[PDB]
């Protein structure tokens, strides 16, 4: 059947065998740069085994009453071995990635996710007029929390599932490329990211390519003798990652 | 009644000569050149053979 | 537990967070006390040089109805051991997803300066580190057992050699055997 | 000139192939190559697996006995010395045997004798040269009771003489077994009641060695030891095992104490502290 | 003439008016690993513009009565950038190199450099049965300074110019690549060096590859109205070089 | 059959070549000829540069270590002997060998064997022939502790026996590294934080070799000293280097004291007087 | 199995018998008869070579 | 001067007169003192027969603004050594003139009554004397240093040979390196 996948990005391999299938972004699969759209004049680097490989973030856990959970993801690796390293030491980058997701249950448990990967989710602050902090936004491979009211804490983000930090309906939001963990058919979610801008190659300090969003509509729920303990793994792998513009190391 | 054959030799960069004296074939030398190997029945010793992409036990 | 049948049981289980180290072992078969009375590490300790991939099979031996995901990696050396799983998936890994298929397959690349390691310990020709790490928990219905057992199987490749005879250290008499 | 496999080359892959999972519940070995997993390069390896087939593995000389024995006592017995052949005193040679259930192999037989003075009053003697006799018979013949004995003559049993000082005595042996293998294991019986023996002793039945100085009563007692090598050529081997775990304890059983599977760690995660 | 020279590696460009010529190491080339000297199995990393460049190390003062200096090549160049990272990222490293050393001065001005380029430049000891430290083989981009006399120091190298560290004629010191910067006729010596290794690849933390050394056998010697200071800049470019075996940074 | 350059006939010059004006800050080495300069006539020569190549050169039997031990003794440690492979215990094979960085050849082990009789109260004997034993260890093997001991049966480890007054032992050794040529000079550290050991004693690891009589303890001491010829064929060496001016001190590290560049002459220019 | 070859001798003024014996390539006798060389690598190990006649560097 | 690296300089500098003489050895490569550690020392000193010519090259380390020339001179035996320029020029020389090309070749040619000299020192196969001297001054103008430094050069010709094996001597040791 076509439900086991295996996908190889370098010296990394994800085996699953409850997939469901994989969405490729609006229909485009991730290549380099053509010499018609760019713009910069000298050569680029393309690492394509040390860089284009699965890295591995923070495991979350999910209670009956968690509410969500983002990552930035021009950011989130920051940390993660020679992309992150040449992230430091070029001006532009662009890459697309290769988003795979893991949470598992047995057949008596049940919940719903929703994965979804939004490009230029520009959100919204806890107080209206004032600015939000950096550390708020992103955390790196730490993900950060949605709640379930009316958030106001000081320099954050307005934390409600029901407008997903961005002022919008949460269930309008799978316009975006998107999957669904539902615990009585799936295991995993792959999502295949292109690059996405208004400019053919970025910065990946000072801009935010994309958000992944995981927002559990059905909640987790199980019987008085059940595992307790559900962990949710998420994986990324960039994609034809090429860097430009290489100068010291640092952010300022 | 002579028999040329190849020395073992490294790669990247021989023929030895013997001749038999003796009129019995447990007095000749021991055979240290026989390579050939076959893992296919200690590996894969099964009946409907598995093709090693499918899921197998799908 | 090396005098009963439960050191081949690896205990995992439901956790409380995520990304926990299950086990963990050195890549030294013939070497390693852990691969030490394989098959693999008696044949490479009538042997002093070996060269060539190694393949690692996992089962589990867990119940129908629970799931689970890990991070299987290796790590070449030259910095030391992986102390998260930040640090793990920086290295050659793989992540296994448990379902119908009970068993993965990490394949340890052949990756060395040389062609050839040491069976014995030399800190010339080091190979690195086997690590395993939780992916995410192990989730169960009710009514079913938590606690359950991987098994691990180690073979060698299509591209294995061994080199130098000599004695193996296991034999040890003294008088004869009359 | 037989290789091993070369390594090929491979790029990304996303699709529904999964050489990665698997059952080992079919008795199945997986047959995953490094370039099913990552992305490789391509390797052209010219590594021959030659120095580990079973013709190289067991072709060595082994010592299986030393044989001691005198040039003059009061007692006769101690003056000549038997040994029943087998394989199975000296633990090298028999654990590199018993990977295989079957083997059938041609032998080629070593002895190296040295001669020691013994402690005696009148050490200072003039010696001519020692001459020693090694006598095999196979299974059923006469056997001789004293260095003197008549049944010494060797008329159509084997035999062997070396004079002191030259090369070791060496002969080739072939294949001498009443069935299609020498069986390593046997698990039977020796009666069809299902007593008597249990194990190997039964099939041994190769015969005893006998060794004495062809000279006469010496004014001074010399301590002659000889030390048999067998090299098994020509080799055959079927049906593999896996190797002992436990110390050996008799020649004749395969009985032992039960050893523990492995060293032990005392830890379960390795970690870049003191391990 | 062909005293004008122009080498361009990557970014950088050297143009010198006073070359003499270009040693290329035993006749043989910079380039690749092939599949038949392979050992490893794994792809390598070839950044080929963010690595292949010309570094430049510290410049060191020649006075009149300077005796020489060496400079350690697989570790000078640690912290230099992304071939530094490289370095550190990976467990396997091989490369070839480009030495080009600058001195100038007047035609009034007299001395005479040789720049020579050794591999396996294993060195004694000051006391003799003492264990040298690796502060004084090697101190990255700065330079180790040889003396005129028995240097009796501890936990450090034999420094005497007449047995050039390692126990052999300094005047014999030219079997290896090797140029002469004369003041009357040169500016500048380039040295092209392949990889030279008893294995296909090597660590290029645990190994030193080869030692440049600059020693002045005319010394250095000028009026009383001329100018003093004379720096000697040397700069480095990696040829060829790849990566293989990726996992986590550090040297331990 | 390569034989030297021809000397070319020549005669007057007047021109702007200059074969003698030349510059030798480009690393160049000048190739000219004396029928460049000079007026030279035509020979015909006919000398081979045969007895200088690599081959013959490094192919010559050299004594690499002296091994003693003894027959009887009160202490088990002074009747065997054993020695850690090196060629940088003599100063003459090391200095032939450290020509070139790095080499790869075959090697062909000669063992020359003498025996004295040591002084005691009882030297009126008359011994029987002794016979030694050479045993060498691959790196790892057991270690023998005695002269008795049974890790003296070389089962699998290589061996060879030897009796008084006949022809010196000999065997050929392939090439025996795990790299593609014996490293001469290791510029490096063995730990990878580059500390540990500094030189080429990290690639070493060659094995050892042991040594004893096969005789049991005789009633007076015999002291065997044998001599270890090493023999370098089928070579290949490459990256040349100056030979060492200075003293050796050690085996395991470079180290040296400082030595004058060549011997002194206290005048600068020669004449017809006292020189 | 046998090879002539010529042996070393004077100018102005042979061909011995070799059979190999042993089954190994590191059991032959030396090649003392290789008596080729190059020193390009030594000698001239210059980009843009020099034509001895040219004041080079000119 | 030999502890130090000021044995490699020959001293030049202006004169009063002319045609004096700079320096002087003895063709001997292998028993002369001066080119006895010499590359072409060493290997002849593992040998004990030699044949063939020799290449003599020097190098003007001094100014670009400084002028001079000098008359290096080999003279085979059978009369002694040569005592002033007048002797000296009877014999092979070349008139160096030192300019933009800044090293000379003195090729010293083989002239012997044999087909090979011994390395070693005997009456019977004796070879001659190179030496040198000022054919004009070193003029420099003003507020440049007056005295400069040459460098010398040697090694064999494609003609050249060596015949006998022998042990070098300058191995001397006494115990072992333990
Ligand atoms: C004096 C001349 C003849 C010398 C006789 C010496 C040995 C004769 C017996 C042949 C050796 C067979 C040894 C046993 C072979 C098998 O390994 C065993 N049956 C068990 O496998
Ligand atoms: C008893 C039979 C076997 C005899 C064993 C004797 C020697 C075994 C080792 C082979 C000799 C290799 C010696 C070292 C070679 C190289 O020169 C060094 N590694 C340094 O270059």
């Amino acid at each position: 059947s076509d439900r086991v996948r295996s996908i190889t990005l370098g010296n990394s391999t994800i085996t699953t065998q409850e997939s469901a299938n994989v969405v490729v972004g609006y229909g485009v699969w991730p290549d380099y740069l053509s010499d018609e759209e760019a713009t910069a004049e000298d050569q680029p680097t393309q690492p394509d085994v040390a860089t284009c490989r699965f890295y591995t973030l923070d495991s979350v856990s999910w209670m009956k009453e968690s509410q969500g959970w983002w990552w930035k993801f021009p950011d989130a690796l920051r940390d993660m071995g020679l992309f992150g390293q040449n992230m430091q030491y070029h001006y532009l980058g662009r890459s697309g990635y290769t988003i795979h997701v893991q949470c598992n249950a047995s057949k008596f448990h049940q919940g719903c996710l929703l994965v979804v990967c939004v490009p230029e989710a520009e959100m919204g602050a806890a107080n209206i007029n004032e600015k939000i902090n950096r550390e708020h936004l992103s955390n790196g491979e730490v993900a950060n929390t949605f709640s379930g009211t009316k958030s106001s804490n000081t320099n954050d983000v307005q934390q409600a599932v029901f407008n997903a930090g961005m002022g919008v309906a949460v269930g309008n939001l799978t316009i975006f490329p998107h999957q669904w963990i539902n615990l009585r058919t799936n295991n995993c979610a792959t999502i295949v990211m292109p690059y996405i801008n208004s400019v053919p190659m970025d910065n990946m300090f000072r801009h935010y390519n994309f958000t992944l969003m995981i927002i559990p509509f059905a909640k987790l729920d199980y019987a008085a003798g059940s595992s307790t303990y559900i962990p949710i793994t998420v994986t990324v792998a960039p994609m034809c990652a090429e860097y430009n513009g290489l100068r010291l190391a640092g952010h300022q | 009644g002579a028999q040329v054959s190849t020395q073992k030799t490294g790669a990247h960069e021989i023929h030895y000569t013997n001749i038999n004296y003796y009129k019995d074939a447990a007095s000749n030398s021991a055979n240290r050149q026989d390579f050939t190997q076959d893992p296919g029945k200690f590996t894969e010793p099964v009946k409907d053979i598995m093709v090693k992409s499918l899921p197998a036990l799908n | 537990n090396v005098n009963s049948l439960e050191a081949y049981r690896i205990p995992v289980h439901s956790v409380t967070e995520t990304g926990a180290q299950v086990f963990g072992f050195t890549l030294q078969p013939g070497a390693d006390t852990v691969m030490e009375r394989t098959l693999l590490g008696e044949i490479l300790n009538y042997y002093a040089n070996w060269s060539g991939s190694i393949k690692l099979t996992f089962m589990y031996c867990g119940s129908a109805m629970a799931t689970g995901k890990f991070l299987l990696a290796y790590s070449p050396p030259g910095a030391g051991v992986p102390k998260n799983r930040r640090e793990a998936m920086l290295g050659t890994h793989i992540i296994w997803d448990i379902g119908l298929q009970s068993s993965c397959v990490l394949c340890v690349p052949w990756i060395s300066q040389t062609h050839y390691r040491f069976v014995s310990k030399d800190i010339y020709t080091d190979a690195g580190f086997i690590t395993c790490w939780y992916q995410t928990s192990i989730v169960v219905p009710a009514e079913v057992q938590n606690q359950s057992v991987i098994l691990c199987f180690v073979s060698a490749c299509n591209d294995f050699s061994v080199r130098l005879l000599r004695d193996s250290p296991f034999v040890r008499q003294t008088a004869f055997y009359q | 000139v037989v290789r091993v496999a070369d390594t090929m080359p491979s790029g990304p892959s996303n699709s529904e192939s999964i050489p990665a999972l698997t059952a080992a519940e079919t008795g199945h070995t997986s047959q995953v190559v490094p370039s099913d997993t990552i992305q490789t390069r391509h390797v052209r390896n010219f590594h021959v697996r030659s120095e580990s087939s079973v013709e190289n593995f067991l072709s060595r000389s082994a010592c299986v006995y030393i044989v001691e024995y005198k040039t003059r006592d009061d007692t006769p017995d101690k003056m000549y010395d038997s040994w029943v052949i087998n394989t199975r005193q000296v633990a090298q040679l028999r654990r590199k045997l018993e990977f295989f259930t079957y083997v059938r192999f041609d032998v080629e037989v070593t002895f190296v004798i040295t001669s020691v003075q013994d402690d005696s009053t009148r050490q200072n003697t003039d010696t001519p040269a020692l001459t020693h006799q090694i006598m095999y018979v196979p299974p059923g013949g006469p056997i001789p009771q004293a260095v003197d004995d008549y049944n010494w003559q060797t008329s159509t049993n084997p035999s062997v003489f070396w004079t002191e000082g030259n090369a070791p005595p060496r002969m080739s042996i072939p294949f001498m077994s009443v069935g299609n293998a020498y069986s390593n294991f046997y698990d039977g019986w020796s009666h069809f009641s299902q007593t008597g023996v249990y194990g190997f002793n039964t099939l041994n039945n190769m015969g005893k060695l006998y060794f004495r100085h062809v000279n006469d009563k010496t004014i001074s007692p010399i301590t002659s030891k000889v030390r048999i090598y067998f090299k098994p050529k020509h080799v055959k081997a079927w049906v593999p095992r896996p190797p002992r775990l436990c110390e050996y304890t008799h020649k004749d059983n395969v009985d032992f104490e039960p050893k523990g599977v492995t060293t032990s760690r005392t830890q379960l995660t390795i970690s870049n502290s003191t391990h």
